[PDB]
């Protein structure tokens, strides 16, 4: 936060409780948009019932999951079962103020975000692991293995890939220099879109955020079709759709983030308008995902810790240290440019074998 | 100073701890407790005397991380046929 | 850990109890528990005249019931002496592959929805539909049809019957060379 | 830049275990400790520092003791695990940095770097290897915390974690003893010495022989550096010697007493930490590292997972060099003339009462006097009756090193004026 | 770098978002039939026993654990350098090498080894 | 508090429990793939908010008892009528479960409203997806309470509010 | 300062007395992961700003993680099995718990220090040359027993 003012500390209050609320709003209806082009993928059409559009099947949906008996299952801890959705939850909220909606002001005054960390990544990653916390303390506390084992599932691959987490964000700070986000977008806006200079640590930071319950190791897992899940099967009102809240926060931080650090947070080259670019390169990447949700496959956790240990993280690191020589040597950027468009040629020309 | 007064009190915690602490586990939870309490002894010294206390403290976790490998590895070792980690079930050597 | 994958639950379709005896992320061995379904047909078709257990036979395998209508009628027929009619008999195994397709359509669905995706369930399950129909047109039902009997079966073709199925037939190789 | 030569030799047999046979690593390691102990050599007398790695008369002489001890329990483990070899480099590596350091947060890393190693090597699964490896453990990272809020407390004391600031009063005393307790800890000083008679009797013979060389040298080497103060030193030493000394008697296993011996050892050690001389402790500490090498390297050659005192007996009718070595040993861990370990004795004594502490000195005679009880129950066992006892009269190998360890005892012991005179800077 | 008011700003979303999850926790709680029963309360499918008797969980986990422990400690230690990366140099850039080859051999002996056990 | 108690309220939570209505399927012998057929590309009960579909008992109203109900597993099914939420609905599907059905013998009970609180029965073999979709439509309503039987009674939003569980 | 120190202060002493009193080991756990994020609070109060984002990471996220990761592998809640319970030591402890803290504030007791030192924020920007540097030879050092330790471990357990 070099040159970045800072609100009253009311509005910080308000613009947070701003945020959880379209946060609801938001997961509802992108619940919504998932069903029905998930249906426009499968033939079959959404449901064109209580809305028109669908837009007021959300309010049944949240009426339905309250008054539903919240009940505490005997043979459980009494408090972990209670405490571990809070935890999801909270933890899952937040993290989301750092992305950049707009230069200063630019929400008619005062400030497109909540807060702008100097140390934004690291605040990112810790409330990350957090998530996976709630995960697995909320299946000890069950008192059912059946989902204990599913928790160890989600802990030990999303551990995985969060580790991988940290080679993916490496490369870019050694260009930029600076762990506040909107020095990274102002980058990006005047060399432009980072993805283009590290493309492939970009990959392993997309399929990083893939591991995290978003789709396709979907050996989390969930309760169906497997060894069922933690974190679910013993909550029935509000604590299950606590939990399915959010991991769709965390789901839509993520395909945001995604645009944010590597391509072009708002800040288009052309046309820049504050909000509306950033809204829809988070629904293009909502989009891809979709597509990815409806067309693949499982990855049953085995060549999934696999598949990250040997292959994405030492990948990760060859490229931060092939960007450490040159940044530390300093000679050119374009370099990367180079560097970055031949490795996204062997990674797609190796395709069509 | 009032931290470095609370570090000490940590240490006395965690020496409690361990003292008081039948497994393995516990005990060494206080012990990462009192290394806790030394690195923030450590950062109260680094911001009187210049920010070298802060490396200290970083590598003072480094070492945490490597012991605590180490001693879950062990423990496996030791109590994963066995029963209860409790050391006071092993007493074959006696002075 | 002997873990009970109970019956119906998680996701063992077609209701079955099994108690893997298993340590970890390996199997060692799944000893299995069935009966969760018996309703008693090597006993209630003794109370049934040969003419109504056509009733009860298709609905022992649901999905290719057809194999059990036949299986069934020629048995009866070789018992005492019936001659199958040339159109009879091509009908008869239009109706059995038919039933074959639908049965494998439905068993694929459920082999790739079981573990990893739910999204080549309905595809083929549109197909499954369209034969639905070709069947209540000449039988009146979905499944479960009572079409055959002793001698052959139970009434002629529709009209309409033989165009569809033409229909489905010229559309299906694309369809099953997709899956493929 | 000796220590270029251990990360190389380590990191790359880290991954040629898997190539490699454990035989071939084991004669890479061989050799490998072997050109770090020849560069000790050609670099006697050629100080080098980097950064807190400083190379003086203590790092040089522990380091060449360590290395040595190193070599003589390689050359008796021949396990088909390449793991058990490669620990070897890596505790030598990290004896090393302990002894040519002095800043206190690179000294810690350095006690983890060695004692990590060391709690596996003591594994040959018997249960009691176990049962010692934890109470080690444990022991271990509790002074390993007393040893970090000591270094914590000394940078209260002064802006930087190098041994050699001026110091303050009362914190400085803290921050010191806090150092202490861990180093000590490291050296078998009592009142910490009670891991030492449990993990010795639990662990395999070839084990406790390189752990009472190369652990005891190391922790000596980085004693040294702290300027402890005489009244603790006479506390730490009264204790050591009464308690281990009188402890010693009533044992009946040769291993437990002989960790009781090494705790009596290092309370005599700790006197020429009255004057720091580290000339007269380096000549000591190569006497005693070379007397208890051989006589654990005769123990392996007996049993690895226990001896009893019985066994040490009958010896020379079994093997009359071993006898006569195991004889010369015990007489100079009495420190007897002519042999090196009165050198040693006397030298420490002589610093000791040249800084004035007599009560404590006349104490640790006296019972050093008392000593020759069990040490004598030792040496002279050797022409007894041999009782049952399992007995493997091992390679040459080993034979003629213990020839050439007790060989060199004696002469130590007759001419130190060969030696001795090149302990400091070694014209 | 940046101010403290951000992170009081923090503070106050952490608050925040604690307050009303537990406003949803309350919602939830309170509204509702309240008919506790026995086979309700039981874990789960079908009798007794889903998992019920069943041996200590394998150990790959711990593995992946203590694996991400360490290589997440070399990730902190990474940072300080992608900060302050142009400013160490050629001297820094192989520093740094060294001590990423050394923990990425680390991780070649875990591999080669591997861990399906 | 039972979805009661306001004028307003009452018909609000109604709303939402008939169409939030998410199935819990208990897949049993051919009614069930009837019951899968009601969710395909042709005709799916996936509109009127079931598009979901809770494979967990604890998360989930209408239990449909889809298929003959063999005894062996009447009271594994129990509980997993037991292990749902209070606010609980449950469907008899099928001749098999409705009443005996054509197997009148040792091995099927002879009505599932012994075993489960039965909301609606569809008869059927199998009932149409259609008929399913028409069920309910019927248990839509009749949880708003909206439902009037033949001889002339208004019947209770929630079958399974009345009987002493013991 | 004193109004939200008196805070962090109690919190931290609170977390320490349940993570050495409390049975439950998960309940101590979790304590001690609410006294690394008051911690890491003090850090940042203490100008010390990056470790205390390590602390978070690598401390809560990473090491009690497997703590927790075990002991639910092993239960090992019900502690008080096998007991030799030798009721003397817990107040006895307590003497002694006393008595390594008398003599730290005997050390730090009467001892006024220079804590006026414009650190400007523990920020990596600043410790990146000191600890490639000063402390590069200890982050070598550090790397190489890390490998150690993997390697230690690995050959600890390894059953064949
Ligand atoms: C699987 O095949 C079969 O099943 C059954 C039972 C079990 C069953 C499960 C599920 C998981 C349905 C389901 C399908 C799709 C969705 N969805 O949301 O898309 C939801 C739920 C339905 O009938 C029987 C009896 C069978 O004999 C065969 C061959
Ligand atoms: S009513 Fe007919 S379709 Fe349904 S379970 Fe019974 S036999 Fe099968």
């Amino acid at each position: 936060t070099w040159s970045y003012p800072v609100d009253p500390y009311w509005m910080v209050a308000l613009k947070a409780l701003l945020v959880v609320v379209g946060l609801l709003t938001a997961f509802a209806f992108m619940t919504l948009i998932e069903r029905r082009l998930l249906a426009r993928f499968q033939v079959r059409m959404g449901p064109n019932r209580v809305g028109p559009f669908g837009l007021l099947q959300p309010l049944a949906d949240a009426i339905k999951s309250i008054f539903k008996e919240d009940i505490v299952v005997a043979q459980a801890d009494r408090f972990l079962f209670v405490l571990a959705p809070l935890i999801s939850v909270v933890f899952a909220l937040l993290a989301f103020g750092l992305i950049p909606f707009g230069p200063p002001g630019s929400f008619f005054g005062y400030q497109p975000w909540v807060i702008n960390l100097d140390l934004g990544i690291l605040y990112l990653f810790a409330v990350s692991e957090l998530a996976v916390y709630g995960i697995f303390l909320s299946g000890w506390a069950s008192g059912s293995k059946y989902s204990l084992l599913g928790s160890l599932r989600s802990s030990a691959s999303l551990i995985s890939y969060e580790l991988g987490l940290g080679l993916a964000l490496l490369a870019p700070v050694l260009l930029v220099g600076s762990l506040n986000l909107n020095d990274i977008v102002n980058w990006q806006k005047e060399h432009g879109w980072l993805f283009l200079y590290a493309f492939p640590a970009f990959l392993v930071y997309l399929i990083a955020s893939m591991a995290e319950a978003a789709r396709t190791p979907f050996d989390l897992p969930e309760a169906e079709q497997e060894l069922v899940g933690g974190y679910h099967t013993e909550y029935s009102s509000i604590k299950w759709a606590l939990f399915q809240m959010a991991e769709y926060i965390h789901f839509i931080t993520a395909s945001a983030l995604i645009p944010t650090l590597f391509l072009g947070g708002w800040t288009m080259p052309v046309l820049e308008v504050p909000y509306l670019w950033m809204f829809l390169k988070i629904a293009f990447f909502l989009f891809f995902f979709i597509w990815i949700r409806a067309t693949w496959f499982r990855l049953r956790y085995d060549q999934l810790l696999r598949f990250g240990w040997g292959f994405l993280f030492p990948l990760a690191l060859l490229w931060f240290l092939v960007t450490a020589l040159v940044v530390a040597l300093d000679l050119p950027r374009t370099y990367l440019l180079y560097l970055s468009a031949l490795s996204f040629l062997v990674l797609l020309g190796a395709v069509l074998y | 100073m009032s931290y470095l007064l609370t570090s000490a009190l940590l240490f006395a915690l965690g020496v409690y701890g361990v003292l008081t602490r039948r497994t393995a586990i516990l005990v060494f939870l206080s012990i990462e407790l009192m290394l806790n309490a030394a690195n923030l002894s450590l950062v109260g010294f680094a911001r009187a005397y210049g920010l070298d206390g802060q490396v200290a403290a970083l590598m003072v976790i480094a070492v945490a991380a490597a012991e605590v490998a180490v001693g879950l590895g062990l423990i496996v070792a030791i109590f994963r046929h066995r029963e209860s980690t409790a050391v006071d079930d092993l007493s074959e050597l006696r002075g | 850990m002997t873990l009970n994958v109970g019956p119906q639950h998680p996701s063992t379709h077609g209701v079955l109890r099994l108690m893997v005896t298993l340590s970890g992320e390996e199997v060692l061995e799944v000893v299995p528990h069935i009966g969760y379904l018996h309703t008693g047909f090597e006993k209630t078709m003794e109370h049934r005249t040969y003419l109504q257990n056509i009733t009860y036979t298709p609905r022992m395998d649901y999905l290719h019931s057809f194999a059990h209508d036949l299986a069934y009628a020629l048995a009866v027929e070789k018992l005492l002496g019936a001659v199958v009619p040339p159109r009879a008999e091509t009908i008869r195994v239009i109706l059995n592959e038919l039933s074959r397709l639908a049965s494998h359509l439905v068993f694929l669905g459920t082999g790739l929805l079981d573990l990893g995706a739910l999204t080549p369930f309905f595809y083929a399950f549109r197909e499954r539909e369209t034969i639905l129909d070709l069947f209540e047109w000449v039988t009146g039902q979905r499944f479960h049809h009572n079409y055959i009997r002793i001698g052959g079966v139970k009434e002629d073709l529709p009209e309409e019957f033989v165009p569809e199925l033409k229909k489905l037939l010229e559309v299906l190789p694309h369809r099953i060379d997709e899956y493929e | 830049m000796t220590l270029a030569i251990l990360a190389v030799f380590s990191v790359a047999l880290t991954l040629l275990g898997f190539v490699l046979p454990p035989q071939g690593v084991k004669r890479a390691t061989l050799l490998g400790l072997a050109l770090a102990l020849a560069s000790l050599l050609l670099t006697w007398g050629k100080p080098f520092a980097f950064g807190p790695y400083a190379v003086d008369g203590v790092s040089q002489v522990f380091t060449l003791l360590a290395l040595l001890g190193a070599l003589w329990t390689v050359g008796l483990v021949r396990s088909g695990r390449f793991e058990f070899y490669l620990l070897v480099l890596y505790a030598a590596l990290g004896m090393h940095l302990l002894a040519s350091t002095r800043h206190l947060l690179l000294m810690l890393v350095a006690l983890e770097a060695l004692s990590l190693p060391l709690y596996a090597l003591a594994t040959w699964r018997r249960g009691q290897g176990l049962e010692a490896a934890l109470k080690y453990f444990l022991l271990g990272a509790l002074a390993a915390a007393f040893f970090l809020y000591g270094a914590a407390l000394f940078y209260g004391a002064t802006g930087s974690l190098v041994l050699g600031a001026p110091g303050e009063g009362p914190l400085y005393a803290l921050a010191l003893g806090l150092l202490l307790v861990g180093l000590g800890f490291k050296a078998a000083l009592a009142p910490f010495h009670f891991w030492t008679p449990d993990v010795y009797q639990g662990s395999p013979t070839p084990v406790v022989l390189f752990m009472a060389t190369s652990v005891k040298a190391a922790a000596f080497a980085a004693l040294l550096r702290v300027a402890a103060p005489p009244e603790a030193l006479a506390l730490l030493v009264a204790l050591s010697v009464v308690v281990g000394n009188l402890a010693a008697l009533a044992q009946k296993e040769a291993k437990r007493l002989l960790a009781y011996s090494s705790i009596a050892h290092a309370g005599y050690m700790a006197l020429a930490l009255y004057t720091g001389n580290a000339q007269a402790l380096g000549f000591y500490l190569l006497t005693y590292v070379l007397a208890t090498g051989l006589a654990f390297a005769v123990l392996s050659q007996i049993s690895p997972d226990r001896v009893p005192l019985e066994a040490l007996r009958g010896l020379y009718r079994k093997d009359p060099l071993l006898g006569l070595a195991f004889l010369v040993a015990m007489l100079s861990l009495l420190g007897l003339p002519p042999l090196a370990g009165f050198w040693g004795k006397y030298l420490a004594f002589a610093e000791a009462a040249r800084a004035g502490a007599w009560g404590v000195l006349v104490l640790a005679l006296v019972t050093s006097a008392v000593s020759a009880y069990y040490y004598l129950g030792l040496g002279l066992a050797v022409f007894a009756r041999p009782e049952e006892t399992p007995f493997r009269p091992g390679p040459p190998w080993a034979r003629a090193a213990v020839v050439a360890a007790g060989v060199l005892l004696l002469a130590l012991g007759l001419l130190p004026g060969l030696v001795l005179p090149a302990l400091a800077a070694g014209g | 770098m940046a101010p403290i008011q951000e992170y009081v700003g923090t503070l106050i979303y952490v608050g925040v978002a604690l307050f009303i999850g537990v406003a949803a926790l309350l919602v939830g709680a309170l509204l509702g039939p309240k008919k506790p029963g026995r086979a309700k309360l039981m874990p789960y499918e079908s009798g007794n026993d889903p998992a019920g008797e069943v041996k200590r969980f394998p150990v790959h986990f711990y593995v992946v654990a203590m694996l991400f422990i360490l290589f997440d400690v070399e990730v902190a230690f990474l940072w300080p350098y992608a900060v302050s990366a142009g400013g160490l140099g050629l001297y820094g850039f192989l520093g740094v090498l060294a001590f990423t080859l050394l923990l990425f051999v680390g991780f070649l002996y875990e591999w080669w080894k591997g861990v399906m056990r | 508090r039972e979805g009661i108690l306001f004028t307003t309220l009452e018909k609000l939570v109604a709303w939402g429990r008939s169409n939030s209505l998410w199935p819990a399927t208990f897949g049993l012998a051919c009614c069930a793939i009837e019951m899968m057929a009601s969710t395909d590309a042709r005709n799916d009960l996936a509109r009127f908010g079931s598009e979901v579909f809770r494979a967990s008992p604890r998360q989930a109203d209408v239990m449909i008892v889809a298929g003959r109900l063999s005894k062996k597993m009447a009271p594994v099914m129990r509980r997993v009528w037991e292990q749902m939420p209070d606010p609980k609905w449950v469907i008899s599907m099928g001749a098999c479960a409705s009443s005996g059905g054509m197997f009148n013998n040792y091995a099927i009970v002879q009505n599932v409203d012994s075993v489960v609180p039965v909301d609606v029965y569809v008869p059927g073999c199998p009932p149409r997806p259609e008929a399913l979709i028409y069920a309910v439509m019927q248990l839509q309503k009749k949880v708003r309470g909206q439902a009037y039987n033949e001889r002339g009674e208004r019947l209770p939003p929630v079958a399974a509010w009345k009987r002493t569980r013991g | 300062m004193s109004l939200l120190e008196g805070l962090a202060l109690f919190l931290l002493l609170l977390s320490g007395v349940l993570v050495v009193t409390l049975r439950n080991a998960i309940h101590a756990a979790l304590a001690l992961i609410l006294n690394f994020l008051v911690l890491a609070g003090v850090y940042v109060a203490l100008d010390a700003r990056f470790l205390g984002f390590i602390q978070v990471i690598v401390y809560a996220g990473a090491i009690v993680v497997l703590f927790l990761f075990v002991i639910m592998l092993l239960f090992a809640a019900q502690g008080e099995i096998g007991f030799d319970p030798l009721v003397r030591s817990r107040p006895l402890a307590a003497l002694l718990a006393l008595g390594v803290a008398g003599i730290l504030a005997a050390g730090l007791w009467g001892l006024d220090l220079a804590f006026t030192q414009d650190l400007k924020g523990g920020l990596p920007q600043a410790l990146g040359p000191l600890l490639y540097g000063d402390w590069l030879f200890v982050l070598l050092a550090v790397g190489f027993l890390l490998m150690a330790a993997t390697v230690v471990a690995v050959a600890l357990v390894e059953p064949g």
